[PDB]
């Protein structure tokens, strides 16, 4: 195949990767930033207190959105292996 | 012109000697085997399916894929020879044509040109007259390239999974947690859910 | 749909049939049957031996090919 | 109709060479050893029990699983062979049927359909008329899928332990501590207290039923 | 007594399964797994070579089988020469000490599982357990025992690692990896207490 | 089971060998009623049976070694 | 060969590698520095803030510059293989 | 010939490892991510055909 | 333009023509065709056997060499 | 042949290794220390911005001193292989 086809395939690949990661990364970032802003405003000098809520938030994300990130990825993979006999050439 | 019986059986046994080479360099065994090895490497499980299991699967898939070619060879070449209708030389010449057509169907013109120019062959009119000594290496090279293409494409979803789990672990501050231990079960789950084995074998068969 | 198992079974049946025919003819000749000659008995036995030797050699080549193919590292 | 003694001996000795292939592609062995190959990965010790110990344990478990099939083959087919009431061809035809049934009950319909379509076979009236060339690779495919399912499910409690230990290590500010070495003894604890080996073998044997 | 040539064939054939006899019937798996887990404990997966660990396990196995070897010599090696018992009655008589040892080292749960895996209902007595049911049960029991011993070995090294990390964190260091600091202390603790000899003594006591 | 069948086969082969050897021994002493052709045929049958046993042992040992060499 | 027939080839190869890796490393460093300076200005105490900006910056840089780096690498490898028969002498 | 055949794959390995570690994910194995890209480079250059051409023209 | 398969085919064909000529000469002598001598028949039969044995030995050497070349660890 | 000759063999070899590796390691260490002290002065703390200039500095180190290393190591190997048949026992 041409390099451009490889670039397009990688493009849909990292698009799916970003769609998978953002539901989790965004909530983790929001929780960390909120806790850090509260800490700076209250002068409670301790970094490790930001770690405990984040996990819960991350876990919350999964239990609220685990199905979707499970399904969409499959809808990609089942396509990719089905496009295998048509990318060669 | 017909070879005597002792010469015929000498040729038959000597040809039976070359069976693995024919399987590897004339059939679809090599591409399936390469893709299976790359897939096994891609799941992070370097020795989960034993080599014998994958070799047997590749052999059965090759037999199924090459069943039309074998049927053509039987109907056109082997059957008249077994009924003494044609000699061994002409039977072999007639049996070469379907296999040659199958190999030409799955070769790349650039590799054929490379081997023709390297062997100093004269201009050849159409695909009808291309020597087997020219077609075999070109077909092997094309099979290698196609197998690597398929394996590299297959490597993508597991790369996505590894990257997303590594990023999720890193954004939590977990600096010294390796992502392979968490990624391997999820790679297995992904391959199971998409019905990976039958889908990949169907894709390999459809590409031929 | 040509199957290799069917061809192997047919070849084994042909070898067995030739061997059985030669054995039956020799048994009948030993029993004093009139219409059987010694030269035919010996020639048929030699032909059966040749066929069985061909079968043995083909089996050896097939086994060598199979053991070479199944010894790969995939 | 019976084969000659020389041909029978030739066929028997030739078929004796396919013993590893038969064991892998026709018996339970493929599902067992593969799971072991994953279990030693879940425990965090790739060394684990030695390879030969796991292989022999899988062999014994396979024999115990196929004891009913072996007994049925011995009764229906091999017993008339020893007692001269059957030929080699008829024995080969008759003894495979219980093993074919055993393979079919663990064969997923999708894989069987895939290999039919790929062999361009005609309409198969019923399970009983499925050719062995179609049942063998489909059984191997379903076997691999089931083994991967069991392995992924096995991977769960050790993932739980690793996550809990890593969260505890990070919540205390001990960020520079690799949690794998700490969590390995606790994985061994989990496998010891719950009697992991006996439970796993019982689960595998029940899974085949 | 059957033919001498058949005896030679059987003897050379049984010679092949010597690794199987060493692994499945003796204790070699237990010592080898204990050594592997102990090596994993110290944090160095290649400090003593695999060859040396295998040979040490072999020597330990030879000593710990010496009583069973002596019983075999009394019941099989000697009377095979005086020809009071020979061939059948003896090979089985000589294997009887192995049966006693493997009954001693096998848990009841594994034997019960492997019996119900073979539909052997009337197995009532405990000295008539067939080899087919006794062997894999013994192997599983050995795996469990080896894992337990490995965890017991793991406990002090895990304690040392945790203590080193805690002192590093309390002293103010948040970036220094504790493994590099704790490795030589793990070694000095292992040598100073003479861990190796007590470990072998406990393994011999562990039967 | 399987060990029992192997033991039975070995016993049958050894009984073959013992019968052939005893017949040849009796014929060596000049005992009547034992013919040379029967002795030779029994010896050859015993040799064939022993060779079959050797071949079966070789195939079984090779299969066991191939099985035990797998990478789990 | 010669130390030079080797040092020059290695220098060209590592120039290719530097050109390939310069955009990603540059955008990563710039994004990390910007986030860190913003964090210090507000006196926010956190260590995991910069990772997500880093990942999106690298992802966007890959999307933007993929064709260029891939074409440069392909051309370099092609000329290397074409010149290989003359490298031996 | 071999030590200069090695060069592009070392380049890819080093670039991927540097990008991964500089980005922060230093716990990933670079070779695992790099192998598909090595295959991509080999297939997009026509590595087999060009390698045969070079080997033939070496004489 | 030299093809080793071509030379192998030529040698195999030459062996075949020698065997066929000897067979036809024996056939004609058996049918009582005047002008054929027994000594020449036996001599040509022995020459055919020598040619076939030479072909057998060449094939054995070539197959052995191919198997030794083809089994090396790359 | 004498153990004094052997141990001298090891020492000189591993001092050659030290001379080969010292410029690169020292350059990396100096770059890391400089970036760390700059971070301390500016009160900036991200663990990734110290990794960026280190690669560039170490790669420049091969540009500048690479020929010297290549000439030193070849001379060492040449002398060792030439003196091989005189330290035989």
């Amino acid at each position: 195949m041409t390099p451009e086809s490889v670039m397009m395939m990688g493009t849909e690949a990292m698009k799916v990767a970003l769609a998978l990661a953002a539901p989790l990364l965004l909530v983790a970032l929001i929780t960390g930033l909120i806790i850090s802003i509260l800490q700076a405003a209250t002068q409670i000098n301790e970094m490790t207190l930001s770690f405990i809520p984040k996990i819960v938030a991350v876990f919350i994300a999964i239990i609220v959105a685990g199905p979707w990130m499970l399904n969409l990825l499959l809808d990609y993979v089942r396509t990719l292996f089905s496009n295998l006999p048509y990318i060669i050439g | 012109q017909s070879w005597s019986l002792s010469v015929q059986t000498l040729v038959f046994i000597t040809s039976l000697t070359f069976l693995p080479a024919i399987l590897l360099m004339m059939t679809s065994f090599t591409r399936i085997i390469i893709v299976f090895g790359l897939l096994r490497n891609a799941l992070g499980t370097p020795s989960a399916p034993p080599n014998q299991v994958l070799l047997g699967l590749a052999l059965f898939l090759t037999f199924f894929i090459m069943s039309p070619v074998i049927d053509k060879i039987y109907v056109d070449a082997y059957q008249p020879f077994s009924e003494q209708k044609i000699s061994m030389q002409e039977a072999l010449d007639k049996g070469a044509q379907p296999l040659r057509a199958f190999m030409l169907r799955q070769t790349r013109e650039a590799d054929l040109a490379l081997f023709a120019r390297l062997a100093n062959s004269g201009p050849l009119q159409g695909p009808e007259a291309v020597p087997m000594r020219i077609l075999l290496p070109a077909y092997v090279t094309s099979e290698l390239k196609t197998a690597f293409q398929i394996g590299f494409t297959i490597f993508i979803p597991f790369l996505i999974i590894d990257l997303v789990i590594a990023s999720v672990l890193m954004a939590l501050g977990m600096m010294m947690v390796p992502p392979a231990t968490i990624a391997l079960p999820f790679k297995l789950m992904l391959f199971v859910l998409v019905d990976g084995w039958q889908l990949l074998m169907g894709s390999l068969a459809q590409s031929f | 749909t040509v199957s290799f198992a069917g061809q192997l079974h047919a070849a084994l049946d042909r070898i067995s049939d030739r061997q059985a025919a030669a054995r039956v003819q020799a048994e009948k000749f030993t029993l004093g049957e009139p219409g059987i000659a010694l030269n035919d008995v010996m020639a048929d036995m030699q032909k059966a031996s040749v066929s069985m030797q061909m079968g043995i050699q083909v089996r050896n080549k097939l086994v060598a090919a199979y053991q070479e193919v199944m010894s790969m590292q995939v």
